[PDB]
């Protein structure tokens, strides 16, 4: 099928269910594209898949999409070169893709189960922007008879924090909203910091919504732990050194341009909660190599 | 004059004989006094050993009962704390926290409640909102309302307390009940199944029991 069908299917899948990330939609679109092929040679199919991934990347500019596409491409073909009939190989790869899609969807519950035991009783928690996995973690924590208070940030320019505040108020939890310029003023009362992630880099740092770097520095100045929640399919191969090493195709969405993302160094992070387990920033270098088979 | 009695002694078989020859002896004090008075012959001397770095006590009335309970809570007798669970019972387990706070299993807590220090909660207890409990022991399976103040009190199993109450230094037995707008002054005792009505204020030293008032009204 052509690119117009690809874009239409992608947008329809995104719009049908709001509780879904871009990566899952991209993976489902790629699987549907795989099921609608007619070729006879493997590398022609490889070229078609690469072109499809490249076209899909141009619509939405997020880090997770490209990494998910690459992981899907190199995970689908562990053993598909044995027989001489195209049909058997195609069936085997379709089965492998279905298995991969099945295995993708169990990460959030594992993350919540591993992370909910780090919250004390009667504690104040700071957070930035909106993230669904953090909400799941908090739901699991409140299901275990614990009490805490939450501070959130308005997170300009789209006021994303108020949405998370409204979602939190539905679970009768004390939640308050502060300004974007009062983070350092309010760090005094906090006890721990939990944020989401948009991509994990080779040296252990992260890429996230603009405004995380200053919060991390302020928390480091007063010796507060910094926790990160992420997923396996968000691992990318990149080794930035400063703020200007980030590729420009991720900074500006499709100074005065207001870049949307920023990078945080591994020396300001305490622990990482992934579906692979609990890893210090030093083990990410090995785990990324092992993952990229 | 700086010795505390533990009521623990090491006795020889001969002691038994001395309790059959003298038909009038009835306690240990009588035996000690008789031995210390008659210094003629046989089985005369008595010795004492004094310790300094261990613990030992006996319970004989309410005052010493309260003192011993307070000493036990604060880990003064420790090979044995509430966390140890030396009884090997499945219904008596707890977790230790800061400021000497012990929490049993499944116990639920409301919003705004504050526990100061030296508190024990049994399994199944339910607590409302905006309470204040200090230096108290609560048995298993008790229901407590809202805006309740407990200070140096002791509650046993299956006791229900209504909202808006103030209690100080009192003991409650099994299956007691207290209605609303009740204030118990220090040193109050309630026996089994005793119920106290609302809008009352008992004076100090009150004792209430379901048995005949002084041994059908």
């Amino acid at each position: 099928m052509d690119d117009k069908e690809l874009i239409e299917y992608f947008k329809s899948q995104m719009k049908e269910d709001p509780d879904m990330a871009s990566a899952v939609a991209a993976i489902r679109t790629l699987l549907e594209f795989l099921k609608r092929d007619k070729g006879e040679t493997i590398q022609g199919l490889r070229a078609n898949l690469t072109s499809a991934i490249e076209t899909l990347c141009g619509v939405d500019s997020s880090v997770a999409v490209s990494s998910g596409g690459e992981l899907f491409l190199r995970f689908i073909s562990l053993a598909s070169l044995e027989y001489s009939d195209y049909s058997k190989c195609k069936k085997i790869m379709i089965e492998r893709g279905e298995l991969f899609l099945r295995r993708i969807s169990l990460s959030r519950n594992k993350i919540a189960d591993l992370c909910h035991t780090f919250i004390k009783d009667g504690a104040t928690i700071l957070t930035h922007a909106y993230s669904r996995v953090v909400l799941r973690v908090l739901e699991a924590a409140v299901a275990a008879k614990k009490r805490f208070s939450v501070y959130v940030t308005e997170s300009q320019p789209d006021l994303s924090g108020k949405k998370m505040a409204k979602a939190l108020c539905h679970l009768n939890v004390p939640v308050t909203v502060v300004l974007d310029a009062a983070v350092g003023y309010i760090m005094e009362k906090a006890d721990l910091v939990i944020v989401g992630a948009e991509g994990v880099v080779e040296n252990g740092g992260i890429i996230n919504k603009i405004g995380t770097n200053q919060m991390a520095v302020c928390a480091k100045a007063q010796n507060k732990p910094f926790y990160v929640v992420a997923e396996s399919f968000k691992f990318v191969r990149l080794f930035p050194l400063n703020q200007q090493d980030v590729p420009d195709k991720f900074k500006y969405k499709a100074k005065e341009e207001h870049p949307w993302v920023d990078y945080t160094a591994p020396s300001l992070i305490t622990l990482l909660f992934t579906d692979l387990g609990v890893l210090t920033p030093s083990a990410v270098s090995d785990e990324l190599i092992k993952l990229y088979l | 004059y700086d010795l505390l009695d533990c009521h623990i002694s090491i006795c020889s078989p001969q002691v038994a004989q001395l309790f059959t020859d003298n038909f009038d002896y009835q306690t240990r004090d009588d035996f000690v006094r008789g031995l210390l008075v008659n210094e003629e012959i046989l089985g005369n001397q008595i010795h004492m050993h004094v310790t300094a770095k261990e613990y030992g006590a006996r319970v004989s009335n309410l005052h010493m009962y309260s003192a011993v309970c307070a000493d036990v809570i604060r880990r003064w007798v420790y090979p044995l704390t509430p966390e140890a669970n030396f009884t090997d019972s499945t219904t008596q387990s707890c977790t230790h926290s800061r400021h000497n706070i012990y929490r049993g299993p499944e116990v639920s807590l409301g919003h705004g409640s504050i526990l100061e220090e030296n508190v024990l909660l049994g399994s199944g207890t339910v607590i409302g909102s905006n309470c204040f409990i200090t230096n108290s022991v609560i048995g298993p399976g008790c229901h407590i309302g809202d805006n309740v103040v407990l200070d140096q009190t002791y509650l046993w199993q299956g006791v229900r307390v209504a909202a808006g109450a103030q209690i100080h230094q009192s003991l409650l037995c099994d299956n007691a009940e207290v209605k609303e707008r009740v204030t118990l002054k220090p040193r109050s005792v309630l026996t089994s199944q005793v119920v106290v009505g609302p809008n009352i204020t008992l004076p100090e030293g009150s004792v209430i029991s379901l048995h005949p008032p002084d041994a059908m009204k």
